[PDB]
């Protein structure tokens, strides 16, 4: 299952 | 024995041809189990291995929302990176990421990974400690400062040591008949005359899983690294892999050459010769 | 900046004339990801060819497998034609059942 730590570069 | 889970994300801009494409694929070892493509007619997370099909509707909906959120984040990130590198709006650019966990033979976390690349070059990577970053240049230092402010490394460490390992162990149990089965290579040596003075000896390994294998030629017990043509390991299309190694040998000297094969599915390493 | 594809053309199972098999064209080590691959039978494009989902290696280079069902014969010639931004003209690699 993928991570949910989603932030723009 | 040792197992890994990895997600591979790719985002590519295409000015004048719509918004950037985002694709995500998930693997356990050498087996793909999921895919998401923003260019599909109806973008959604799809199963790619039979053992994942038993996951409920909640799993598929949650995964789709994560990949759709990443599609937007990666589109914003490509615009950010075009700015960090003072690039024109005309060119196509690519941003890739790979992350996941490696388990040892006992099922414990060996190490975590979280790396990204821009235009095929290393950009930023989470260090082995899961608490600091390695930025390749001044543009990646901008991302590093942003991620330090958002506590990204702490959140990734929590994922990599927790949920990542837990989901990987669940997948390994559900797919145990294939994921935990190593298929040894079927091996043979073929002989092909090059001319009157020389012939090629080719050592084949077919039908093996996982992809990791060692195939070497020795002449009188000495490794022939410089003189061996070793093809890249290639997928057969049915889960298994293929590889070959060839040496050009003087005619009459074939029996001084031995092919050695190492693979996890083998009861013992193999030594093969040309059998006329 | 860019990386040209490596190409291998081969069958899934050992080739036996008159027996159904799969013809594979594996393209790898390329960057950027856009690539055009056609499987050819006697110089003509085979239709309904399938391919794997885009993935990449530890060095960030992309790889794809293109495949189609085929029944090899003594005289039918098979090949894979590849085009990429790194190539001035498409590269044709013929299927040799010994490789």
């Amino acid at each position: 299952n993928p991570d949910i730590v989603i932030y723009q570069y | 024995g040792s197992h890994s889970m990895r997600y591979f994300y790719t985002a590519m801009s295409r000015p004048g041809r719509g918004e950037p494409r985002f694709i995500a694929v998930g693997y356990v070892d050498d087996t793909q189990f999921v895919r998401f493509d923003s260019d599909a007619a109806s973008p959604r997370t799809e199963p790619r291995a039979p053992w994942i099909e038993q996951e409920g509707p909640e799993y598929w909906d949650r995964n789709t929302q994560i990949f759709k959120t990443n599609t937007q984040t990666y589109r914003e990130s490509l615009r950010n990176l075009r700015g960090y590198y003072n690039q024109s709006e005309a060119g196509s650019h690519t941003l890739q990421s790979m992350y996941g966990c490696d388990l040892g033979p006992d099922g414990r976390l060996l190490r975590g990974h979280d790396q990204s690349a821009y235009d095929g070059k290393d950009y930023i990577a989470l260090n082995e400690d899961l608490s600091s970053w390695t930025a390749a240049d001044t543009a990646a230092q901008i991302t590093q400062r942003k991620w330090e402010a958002a506590r990204v490394a702490e959140q990734l460490r929590a994922y990599l040591e927790g949920l990542c390992v837990e989901w990987l162990r669940r997948y390994l149990e559900n797919g145990k008949e294939t994921l935990q089965r190593a298929d040894p290579p079927k091996t043979h040596v073929t002989h092909h005359p090059v001319s009157d003075h020389e012939a090629t000896l080719r050592c084949w390994a077919l039908g093996f899983y996982p992809a990791e294998i060692t195939l070497t030629w020795q002449r009188d017990g000495e490794d022939q690294t410089q003189d061996t043509e070793l093809v890249e390991t290639r997928p057969a299309g049915d889960r298994t892999f293929q590889k070959w190694a060839a040496v050009v040998v003087p005619s009459g000297e074939e029996q001084r050459y031995t092919c050695h094969v190492q693979h996890e599915g083998l009861p013992k390493p193999l030594t093969l010769r040309w059998e006329p | 900046i860019q990386r040209t594809p490596k190409i291998q053309v081969y069958s899934r199972h050992p080739a036996e004339n008159g027996k159904s098999n799969f013809l594979n064209c594996y393209v790898s080590g390329f960057h950027p990801s856009d690539i055009e691959v056609d499987l050819l039978k006697n110089g003509e494009r085979i239709e309904k060819v399938e391919h794997s989902d885009l993935s990449f290696s530890k060095d960030w280079s992309f790889y794809l497998l293109y495949y189609t069902e085929f029944t090899p014969t003594e005289k039918d010639e098979y090949a894979c034609r590849v085009n990429h931004v790194t190539l001035s003209q498409p590269k044709i690699v013929k299927w040799d059942r010994d490789m």
